[PDB]
């Protein structure tokens, strides 16, 4: 169903952008693992930044960690996931810490949990 | 045993790929480095004949 | 029985595969068709009619509890075969012991990569709760870490921190036989362990720290004890970080 | 002896002969001004007199 | 048969050599002539998905792909030049389509140039 006939023309050029820049972090992960990490050309060092947020903002809290950790969760129309993901990628957010992005259901979750630790 | 030859395969292609990636970075600096020694070479070839004349 | 009067059981036992092996030596004996290997095809139900008695009986019933630990002895590393499967299956956890880690000199060897209790968290008492969740994501961050770049001699400063982190943590969890250290003083060392209190003593000597430590919690500290014996509660950090400064005040390094 | 590497530095004080300047994790690009600092104290050795011949390897 | 034996031989050299590719500059243009005719080679094979191409102007795009006409062509717009080509050449190259089904063979080659250079133009 990742077709623009199917989804939506944006949707698709979203998606193709998020699983590239994630395939391009999984073959530099060890190089930044035994070479030093400052050795990373600045535009790999942009798509590592930006790997590291996507990959913690694919989680999301849940009702049914209600049980095992107790926190409510939230659900998450389409619209504000695929446009969620254009604010990731267009990087303006990129200051916000990578601890933040864990267990959100909105950017507007990842400014608030940020504030709390008052970033 | 035949799970015992399999984690010998997959830890060896790990090792593998580890190796073939540091091969493709060392070929960047070592094609760098020579342009960088050229770029320096005429620097020695200059100097060295006009300090041995001067001298 | 006693799960009905309402007192806590335990079930062990010592090997489920020779009593499969029973099972199967006394169908072929009476002309029963066969199957995979040859076990005949009732195992899986037989083992479901003996694993599925255990229980936790509600307040309504009385409050017991059958708690059951199988073990199943696998030929080489064997897996994906017909009887470790069909376990595999119905258990709600699996515990994997490695012979090439034994013979290594951890004990007893259990590989944390492999495996899982689903029941895992709740269980726990809330102080371990807090240590015990972070020390499973150090460890399995060094398994991957450790599995490739521990060959190459020199790495990135920050793998060799958490390698050393990593090599410290399966030091420390080294034990003896027959002698169960109390949940109060286990929740005390791997805090002092995930806290990084451990960085300034080497990894030879740690069994040795762990010995003279025990003692002086013994000699000094009953106070932390006692508030976890029935509490279930991590105690105040300040007055926990007092008791392991002045241990090693104590604790003389090789 | 004088050493540019950290296992050349190693094997050195293994077997113990001195070192008597060093430097170590250079980047990838040496540049003239980082080099001119131990360039110019190998050769200040030299020049004021402490060494009477100089090789390199 | 002409245009597909070099078109064989081409995708044979690209696929190896695409294995060390991406460095830029590794030797002279020798080297990189590859780089180019593989890159370009690799852009037209592709297609678009379930509509079938015509048999006379299939053979008329591997004829300008072989033959180097694209080699000054910018390499990121290399697909829409195919776009373009198939409504051009039927409107200015009618001649050529009347060739190839005469003849089983290329179109006189004298005029090919020609009426292939209008469309390279006519491509912005």
């Amino acid at each position: 169903a990742l077709a623009p006939e199917i989804v939506g023309e944006e949707h698709y050029q979203v998606a193709r952008k998020v699983q590239q820049t994630l395939q391009r972090y999984k073959e530099l992960q060890d190089i930044i693992a035994i070479l030093g990490m400052d050795e990373l050309s600045d535009e790999d060092k942009l798509v590592v930044h930006r790997a590291r947020r996507i990959q913690f903002f694919l989680s999301q809290n849940f009702h049914v960690a209600e049980q095992f950790t107790g926190q409510p969760g939230s659900y998450v129309p389409v619209k504000e996931t695929v446009r969620g993901f254009k604010e990731i990628l267009e990087g303006k957010y990129d200051h916000l810490p990578e601890d933040a992005f864990r267990l959100v259901g909105r950017i507007e979750e990842v400014v608030e949990k940020a504030k709390a630790m008052g970033v | 045993s035949l799970r015992d030859i399999k984690t010998r395969i997959n830890a060896t292609k790990k090792t593998s790929q580890i190796t073939k990636a540091m091969e493709m970075v060392s070929t960047s600096k070592l094609n760098r480095a020579e342009q960088n020694a050229k770029s320096f070479v005429p620097y020695m070839e200059k100097i060295q004949e006009v300090v041995a004349n001067v001298a | 029985y006693f799960m009905y009067k309402g007192k806590h059981v335990l079930v062990v036992y010592d090997d489920l595969s020779k009593q499969a092996a029973a099972y199967r030596e006394l169908s072929l004996l009476l002309r029963r068709p066969p199957g995979r290997e040859a076990y005949p095809g009732d195992i899986f139900y037989l083992h479901s009619r003996l694993l599925e008695r255990a229980a936790k009986l509600s307040d309504a019933k009385g409050g017991g509890s059958l708690t059951a630990l199988p073990f199943v002895e696998t030929q080489a590393g064997d897996i994906s075969a017909y009887i470790p499967t069909n376990v595999i299956s119905i258990t709600d956890g699996q515990i994997f012991l490695q012979s090439d880690l034994f013979f290594s000199g951890v004990r007893p060897a259990i590989n944390a990569g492999l495996s899982v209790s689903r029941v895992g968290g709740a269980a726990q008492i809330k102080a371990m709760k807090k240590v015990a969740g972070t020390l499973r994501l150090d460890l399995a961050a060094y398994r991957e870490l450790e599995a490739f770049a521990q060959f190459g001699s020199d790495l990135d400063k920050a793998t060799q921190a958490k390698l050393a982190r990593g090599a410290r943590t399966v030091e420390v969890l080294k034990q003896d036989l027959h002698q169960p250290i109390p949940v109060e003083k286990q929740v005390l060392i791997i805090y002092a362990l995930t806290r990084g209190f451990l960085d300034d003593i080497p990894v030879e000597d740690v069994r040795r720290f762990e010995k003279e430590f025990y003692l002086f919690l013994d000699q000094n500290g009953q106070h932390l004890l006692e508030h976890i014996r029935t509490t279930k509660d991590l105690p105040n950090e300040d007055d926990l970080n007092k008791a392991i400064e002045a241990f090693k005040k104590t604790f003389v390094v090789s | 002896i004088i050493v540019i590497g950290r296992v050349g530095l190693s094997f050195f004080r293994k077997r113990n002969m001195p070192v008597i300047l060093d430097i170590t994790r250079l980047p990838d690009q040496p540049s003239f001004a980082d080099i001119k600092e131990i360039a110019r104290k190998t050769v200040g050795l030299f020049a004021d007199g402490t060494f009477d011949e100089l090789y390199m390897y």
